[PDB]
């Protein structure tokens, strides 16, 4: 939920401006070995609570790849490139999973963000640094504590 | 701000399928929107133990 | 369902050999303008009938792209390339949708095929020519009559 | 052949979501596996009329 | 040189119709492990001889990948999809190199074909089956005898 | 030349450590409309001067695309993700060109960097923010003044 | 066809660089354009023995 | 640093071909490696004026 990102006053905050009605995002995760995932989240709000309805689908992961073999360790921090494509706010990212052995597993992200209410002003080209981490989890990952810190900016030199 | 409070609760439910494996995961957390931070406790309600890297799902919560 | 494909005697027919137990397939459809779809079908059999449980999800289609604007005419005939990747039968295809205006819209297909039961020999590299057509349909496509003809072969010189 | 007959019937149900639009489609058809041909009558059960090109779904039936 | 492809009467032969003036083609070879090559060939004709000025550039192949470790055995036969893109005849192919261990290594081809002469009649969507092979070669491939057989067609059902 | 990048003390500066011997890099530029470029640069040093031997080749750019029609305004600032792949330092970037009309044209960058002298320590996963701009240029761009500012960092939170 | 003969000769010169390795290859061959067949004898002139798979170059001759 | 000086000069020559168009561009500039800043004056020696966007070449100098 990009609402959880520190936006500076000089950059239009499409996400915070999307509530109370809310917004929804769709994303394609294209991994370098052919594995591909699609996801979507419809985000609404009421009172002091955000409600998320999420769907996630993945296919074509190699039987002996790091995903099916559970050899990932974490996503490296990243910088999402935010811009408008054919009238729709889009975020492209060069993501990478750290693997056991210290090699990286690349994944290309493309997320499209759409406000429910019409007229929400679109922002100009900007950036959003990210850092997502699994703080803790039980043996088989049946229970996981997740955390994310995100900050928007205008890149160099500003 | 206004509509969004400095402190927000987070309710979530993810349903999915990876390489044929069905699963449902519930989430409950909180965050500080203006600080760009959030944390959540997730629990696999169906499909556990997941036969694939949990990491591929994290940015979708 | 690749079961519906004429397979020559010199080419192992993975699909017809997958029954009566059946098989499932997963597919990623990567359209050239960013739209991405993921599909899957669990195929079983009872009597002389194939039962298909299908799921189809898509994201990031441009609002003004040929898909959301319903500007497609048909898929062009194609030639699927069958081969094994990490012990799994895979089919990659260079697909194209003909558009009104005499132009085409490209889509890259990757399908992974998996027999439900053991004992099914993986085929060697081969090809499957395809031709899918909507024979008829009503105004809103609420009712459609579909058709497909497929033939496996060994390419040239064979 | 043995397991598969020269003339086979086809039963199908598709459920999905494209760009946020949900839909359900049922199918009833027949085919000749050894001849590599099949035909099917599809009917949108939910989500009709579809706001996207029906062509993207066809190879998934 | 697509001139060497058997074209049926019902399909416009852009290549044979490009001489005696000649034509040139540009191509991008995108391999599945990041390796990327681009090539171009300026083809002319003097009498009963075709002249070819070819340039081939490749980068980012993994140090231990099948290319730099010379572990390929041959290209599998293929089916090229020909169609017009922004007024230029284009060919897209799902190519694959057979490796040792009976495994394959994928590469996506996109070739653009341009007659030196303007206005040469462009063909409609069609296919060209290919089969290229090294008939013989010395120890380190300093001397190689090459061969290709190609045939154009309209796909199924035709 | 990534030698011109401000590296913090906590991150291994592979480039400055590659001199006086020098280093070279290869790059693939994959534009979203099919245009593909491959470039390389051999960098050496003698005295207070860096010498660059550069080659740049491109193919398949659409006739009416922003590149062949000269409708680009500039590259947006960017953040390069630096990591090691098969023992070779690699940089992947989500690049974008702003076009006349306020729209953007995407290009994916992958650069492999190799020191001439073996033994140069590879750095850990990190980032390099960039901002390249044409300060001035004559009408036909026969004369162009170029400028770049680059800063390496560890991303969030540090 | 006329313009193009049933039997044609083929001369070629390729120059390139892969992963930093420079090379020059000469080619001499013949072919039958209307039969879609051709053959060529290749001779590496510079850069041999090539430190990479010769196969990646074949469709460019 | 020692090896690299706070202020460096840059010399360059680029040769290439884009969509069939050949060109050669000479470069002369200066920069501060430790400040991550550089500048350069480019001059097309051959193939000018370029028939394509000069921007595609900039990061290669």
């Amino acid at each position: 939920n990009r609402v959880f990102a520190e936006y500076p006053d000089h950059i239009q905050d499409y996400f915070k401006q999307s509530f109370p009605k809310g917004y929804s995002w769709e994303r394609s995760l294209t991994f370098e070995d052919g594995g591909i995932c699609i996801a979507r989240n419809d985000i609404t709000m009421e009172g002091d609570t955000f409600y998320n309805k999420v769907r996630f689908h993945g296919v074509n992961f190699p039987a002996n790849g790091p995903v099916m073999q559970k050899k990932t360790l974490k996503w490296e921090p990243s910088t999402e490139k935010m811009y408008v494509r054919d009238g729709v706010l889009t975020g492209d990212i060069t993501m990478a999973l750290l693997l056991e052995g210290n090699a990286h597993y690349r994944c290309d992200f493309r997320t499209t963000y759409k406000a429910k209410e019409k007229g929400v002003k679109l922002p100009g080209y900007h950036f959003v640094d990210h850092c997502i981490e699994i703080l803790s989890h039980d043996k088989d990952y049946n229970k996981v504590k997740l955390y994310e810190h995100a900050v928007a900016h205008s890149g160099l030199p500003d | 701000g206004g509509a969004i409070k400095p402190d927000m609760k987070i309710n979530l439910r993810m349903e999915g399928n990876v390489n044929g494996h069905h699963f449902v995961i519930d989430g409950d957390g909180t965050g500080k929107p203006f600080e760009g931070k959030q944390s959540m406790d997730l629990e696999v309600k169906e499909g556990g133990p997941l036969p694939f890297a949990f990491d591929i799902l994290t940015t979708a919560f």
